[PDB]
């Protein structure tokens, strides 16, 4: 499973770039994509979204119709088509797979990303209660945020996503529905809440760890996200 | 020693086994059940219906968690489906069409299937790559498949077509043990509770007990007069009851070692196809070759209920681990959910 | 050879030695645990609609 | 009075020499056999209709243009008493302007729009037989209602014209009904009725004969179901032909006549009009017959007859 | 309502609409039936044209699969059941047999339970009389009467063989239902294909006919 991205580079404001990332190693078909925005100095935020089936399109507020999105299947690569970009726009944008199904677990791969440069309301918001931590080894830490609108749903699941992003690379999934911990993560993740106040337990604390932990909502669009806290070993 | 003297020995053993069991008969069932209040009318809807499939239906089973159910038929497709809100999570293009069982493992990683062809095909429902593909084929039998049930996530135990019933092993896809005393057709499987032993019904009239370790027959019954189509165990493990085409349905006990009772009735001339058990045991759910389905009381031996929600043969019926619902599959290519 | 029937006598030796018990008794052991668990039924039992994780 | 009745035979409804008679033999005619059509026409509508809603799962192409005649036939028999009440007051349309109008309007409709089902059943028995592999592509129900409601739309489009006009004209205390009005021109709507048996009777002729011809050439002697289907769809056409054709020669008699003795002049043409009348009585005997010939011919249509 | 549900609908609706293509696909395809004693006879028949072996041949734009139950060596009444929507049932036979060990008789009395089976009530079959070549010089050595104390006519090849086919065909209880194709054939070339295409394009006749209500 691998998620090649490319197209980046330095435009003047005004221009329009076509963004193109290139799937191996899966089903690209059955499994939807997301676009995920990195700033400088801010933290990630979503783009647009395509389905499996190329259908329910949906884009960001600060996006909507100045970027289009699209999937060709049998080429098994993804285009995003940037129009009339502006200087807010400056930002590393990642892709990102998700499969929807009962017990999926979605963004669970991030792709690596790529760097772009330009020269000179109604959505649930991210109250994260800490931007930085410090931590040492062997120690525990409990990060907490608090959303506006309690995140369970009638049908008992509580769209709750998180995301650890080590200094170079690209996010990981830890937790998905703050009861299930995603495939290759280390057991001694936990996490739980009570549907509007959540937090995260990371026991026996390692080295590996060290990094920036980002929260996600899913239950209404767009899919909002949190300022992000960092712990310094 | 000569064939006719061993034969005497054999008659000499099967009288003592038939003094042994009438020794134990201190009475039947229906005397001692008398004193229990009768369960009453059972009457069940169709909360929900199944139409994704497109062929006749012959296998299906529950999953663990009571929300995923494994549907087999004859078109050639797995459909995992969500019986809540309906929606097919997976749909497993089968290699072989001929299909008549299926089976769904304990944890839900892992599906089974088999049918005419001998070989038995496991599926990965959690790949990474997110589509589901062929993990082992155990070509080892001879026979045509008849039935499948998953002991563990490296462990399963099938029923083939010839005499020979066989124990596999995912990690390496060998027969680890093999069961050959069954002397014609097996047709149908049931695991414990426990998933130490396990008891499989045969063409020839004969119901027997093995042990998945010590791999040899326990007990054998022998009180159907026809071929045993299913079987299934008893919720707490030291029962079972047996479908057969002679229209009438029969509860043995582990220790007793004979039949309690017989549930059988005049107009019901049909074969019997699928045989489950409610959670608590008191309601014996029992599919018929006509249009409907009939739950029997496991205790008082009477109808409670009828499904007449199906108007083709009812090949499958499988009950919830925790009794939420009862799925009824059916030829007519409808799966639908009774509660 | 009779070493496949000296097999099946040895089972059958194996199968003579179980402490049975009576069956009125082992038939009682089944009784008090559906009264108890008499509430605990769903299908025994009618669930209302609220609680039902199956209605419409 | 001048030129004796004939200056009442005269009529001018839009354009000139239309010429409906009075006081003539079809009030000793019409009115019974009009009854006794409307009677089994209406009874068989009822049961097929009945039955109709018993087999969803087997309902597919050929049940459903089978269920569109149905419905034709209905429609028509249902209008049919509102014609015996014209014709046992002769000519005298007790109701007002807009029954009369749609009257005729679902008269002409239904009549064509049977006529229709009828010749695509027809067609979809040639495709079956002839081209048995072909015949699969269009098991598509959802093609099937499709088809069978563009049919619909083209009948009513042909046909909607008939209500654009003030039809209840008056003659001497009686209130003209009637469409067919012998004009002096040709007008649309009896070319259309012209087409509608030349066009039908033909796709249905070459269809029953492909069909006889495949048939007898490869299984007839096989087994008897053969030749009853094969009696049964020459029936159809034996029906449709004896029955719809003594209209057209009657109206073709009718064109015929353009220069005397349909126009011009009158009182010794009265036979003529005479035996139009009966040939839509005949049309209408058809047209409650058809049940009988098309439903009660499967062999499971008895069984279903019987166990209700 | 769903919020994250919807995803998992269209989904469902995908699978659906593939599963229909599917069977559309299957419905298209024509299935057939091997049956027969001997496995010289079905071989040559399969050529001519481990459990279930399926062979896939398409012939005048029409894909024709078939089925192989011979090498399953198992109780019929307990599969035969799935094989319901058979067009038609190819029945191989070699009429040689009769002189070997009693092979006619086991013949004659498959097929005889074949085409009384309930399940098989409206399916049609194809009898194949194979090794023609072979009968011709038996019935110059061995007599046909071996088998059939009640036979007496000549002994000649097309005598011998009608009453082979009259034998075969009486065994159908159900004649008005069941439509029995005998033919003849030991290496004919792109013959037994024309005649096994006619017999199911009139079983699909016969079947189009049915479902229209004539039938
Ligand atoms: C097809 C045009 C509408 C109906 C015309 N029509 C008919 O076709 N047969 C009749 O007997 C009749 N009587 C009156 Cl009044 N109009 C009649």
């Amino acid at each position: 499973v691998q998620l090649v991205e490319s197209g980046g580079g330095l435009v003047q404001p005004g221009g329009s770039r076509k963004l193109s990332c290139s799937a191996s190693g899966f089903a690209f078909s059955s499994f939807g994509m997301h676009w995920v925005r990195q700033a400088p100095e801010k933290g990630l935020e979503w783009v647009a979204y395509i389905s499996s089936g190329s259908g329910t399109i949906y884009y960001a507020d600060t996006v909507k119709g100045r970027f289009t999105i699209s999937r060709d299947d049998p080429k098994n690569t993804l285009f995003l088509q940037m129009t009339s970009l502006r200087s807010e726009d400056t930002a590393m944008y990642y892709c990102v797979r998700s499969i929807y199904y009962y017990g999926s677990s979605p963004f669970d791969f991030w792709g690596q990303g790529t760097t772009l440069t330009v020269s000179a309301s109604a959505d649930i918001v991210m109250t994260q209660a800490t931007s930085s931590v410090p931590v040492t080894p062997g120690e525990s830490v409990s990060i907490s945020c608090r959303s506006s609108k309690s995140l369970l749903h009638s049908n008992g699941n509580t769209y709750l996503y998180w995301f650890l992003q080590r200094p170079g690379q690209s996010p990981q999934l830890l937790i998905y529905r703050m009861s299930n911990l995603a495939s290759g993560v280390p057991d001694r993740f936990s996490g739980s809440g009570s549907g509007t106040a959540f937090t995260l337990t990371i026991s026996r604390l390692e080295a590996e760890d060290v990094g920036v932990y980002y929260c996600m909502q899913h239950l209404e669009y767009p899919l909002t996200f949190g300022a992000g806290t960092k712990l310094e070993l | 020693s000569e064939l006719d003297q061993l034969r005497q020995e054999a008659e000499q053993l099967k009288n003592q086994i038939r003094d042994a069991r009438k020794a134990c008969a201190d009475a039947t069932l229906s005397q001692i059940t008398n004193n229990i209040d009768p369960v009453g009318r059972i009457q069940m809807r169709t909360r929900r219906t199944l139409r994704g499939h497109l062929a006749k239906i012959y296998a299906m089973h529950w999953g663990t968690d009571s929300r995923l159910l494994v549907s087999a038929s004859q078109d050639g497709k797995l459909i995992i489906w969500d019986s809540y809100t309906t929606n097919k999570v997976h749909a497993i293009p089968l290699r072989s069409s001929w299909v008549m069982t299926c089976a769904y493992a304990p944890s839900g990683n892992y599906v089974a299937c088999g049918g005419l062809d001998n070989i038995c095909s496991i599926y990965n429902l959690k790949t990474r790559e997110g589509n589901v593909r062929v993990s082992r084929e155990l070509a080892g039998h001879t026979g045509y498949l008849s039935c499948c049930r998953f002991l563990d996530d490296n462990q399963i135990v099938t029923s083939s077509g010839d005499t020979t019933c066989a124990l596999w092993d995912i990690e390496t896809g060998q027969q680890t043990t093999t069961f050959t005393g069954h002397t014609g057709d097996v047709m149908s499987l049931s695991l414990a509770p426990d998933t130490r032993l396990f008891v499989s019904g045969a063409c020839d009239a004969s119901a027997k007990l093995w042990d998945v370790r010590e791999g040899m027959c326990r007990q054998t019954f022998t009180g159907h007069e026809s071929d045993i189509n299913a079987i299934c165990f008893f919720p707490n493990g030291n029962a079972f009851a047996t479908g057969s085409d002679d229209a009438t349905c029969r509860l043995f006990d582990l220790r007793a070692d004979q039949e309690l009772m017989t549930y059988s009735h005049d107009n019901i001339i049909c074969g019997i196809t699928s045989v489950s058990f409610s959670k608590s045991g008191r309601l014996l759910l029992a599919g018929y070759d006509d249009f409907n389905c009939n739950v029997w009381d496991a205790l008082k031996a009477d109808r409670a209920g009828v499904l007449a929600g199906h108007d083709n043969r009812v090949s499958c019926l499988g009950v919830t681990d925790d009794g939420m619902a009862v799925a009824t599959g059916s030829w007519d290519s409808f799966l639908k959910i009774w509660n | 050879s009779i070493a496949q029937a000296r097999k099946l006598v040895e089972q059958l030796k194996m199968e003579a030695n179980i402490d049975r018990i009576k069956v009125s008794k082992a038939a009682a052991d089944l009784m008090a645990y559906c009264e108890a668990h008499a509430k605990e039924d769903p299908l025994l039992t009618p669930v209302p609609a609220s609680e039902n994780p199956f209605r419409e | 009075m001048n030129r004796h009745h004939l200056q009442d035979h005269f009529l001018e409804i839009d354009k000139k020499n239309c010429c409906v008679f009075r006081d003539d033999f079809i009030v000793k005619v019409l009115p019974p056999v009009l009854g006794l059509e409307f009677i089994f026409g209406l009874l068989g509508n009822g049961l097929a209709l009945w039955i109709f809603c018993f087999h969803l799962k087997s309902w597919k192409s050929s049940r459903i243009f089978l269920f569109n005649l149905a419905v034709a036939d209905f429609l028509l028999i249902i209008c049919l008493p509102f014609l015996m009440d014209n014709y046992v007051r002769r000519w005298d349309w007790k109701f007002g302007d807009i029954p009369c109008r749609l009257m005729l309007f679902m008269l002409a409709m239904n009549r064509q729009g049977s006529i229709i089902f009828l010749t695509v059943v027809a067609v979809d028995r040639y495709f079956r037989v002839v081209h048995p592999h072909h015949a699969l592509n269009k098991i598509s129900n959802r093609t099937a209602a499709i088809i069978s409601c563009l049919l619909w739309g083209i009948t009513i489009g042909l046909t909607v014209h008939l209500l654009k006009k003030k039809m209840p004209i008056q003659n001497g205390g009686a209130n003209l009904c009637s469409s067919f009005s012998i004009c002096h021109t040709f007008q649309w709507h009896e070319a259309m009725f012209l087409l509608e048996f030349f066009l039908p009777l033909g796709i249905i002729l070459f269809c029953s004969a492909r069909i006889i011809w495949s048939l007898r050439q490869r299984q007839m002697d096989r087994h008897a179901k053969i030749k009853r289907a094969i009696t049964f769809i020459m029936v159809v056409a034996i029906v449709f032909v004896i029955c719809f054709l003594p209209s057209v020669v009657v109206r073709i008699r009718i064109f015929w006549l353009l220069h005397t003795s349909g126009t011009q002049n009158c009182e010794v043409y009265r036979s003529v009009d005479l035996a139009f009348f009966i040939t839509l009585s005949f049309t209408y005997m058809n047209s409650m017959l058809d049940p009988v010939v098309y439903y009660f011919s499967s062999p499971s249509f008895p069984n279903f007859f019987s166990t209700l | 309502l769903s919020a994250e549900d919807k995803a998992a609908v269209e989904r469902s609706k995908m699978i659906d609409r593939n599963l229909r293509e599917d069977g559309e696909k299957a419905a298209r395809e024509v299935k057939l039936l091997l049956l027969g004693a001997g496995e010289s006879g079905k071989n040559t028949i399969v050529k001519q044209m481990t459990g279930i072996v399926e062979t896939h041949f398409t012939f005048k734009d029409l894909h024709f699969k078939m089925f192989d139950v011979g090498a399953q060596r198992s109780e019929r009444k307990k599969w035969i059941h799935c094989f319901e929507g058979v067009t038609a049932i190819i029945f191989c036979v070699a009429l040689s047999d009769y002189d070997l060990v009693n092979r006619m008789h086991a013949s004659m009395k498959l097929f005889d339970s074949i085409c009384n089976n309930k399940w098989f009530t409206d399916t049609s079959i194809i009898l194949f009389l194979n090794k023609k070549d072979l009968f011709e010089e038996k019935i110059k050595k061995s007599p046909l009467t071996i088998c059939y104390p009640e036979y007496a006519g000549s002994n000649t090849y097309e005598e011998a063989a009608a009453y082979i086919q009259c034998q075969f065909e009486d065994l159908n209880k159900r004649k008005d239902t069941k439509e029995i194709y005998t033919h003849f054939t030991c290496s004919t070339d792109t013959k037994n294909v024309q005649f096994v295409f006619d017999a199911v394009t009139d079983v699909i006749i016969k079947n189009n006919l049915k479902d229209c209500g004539l039938f």
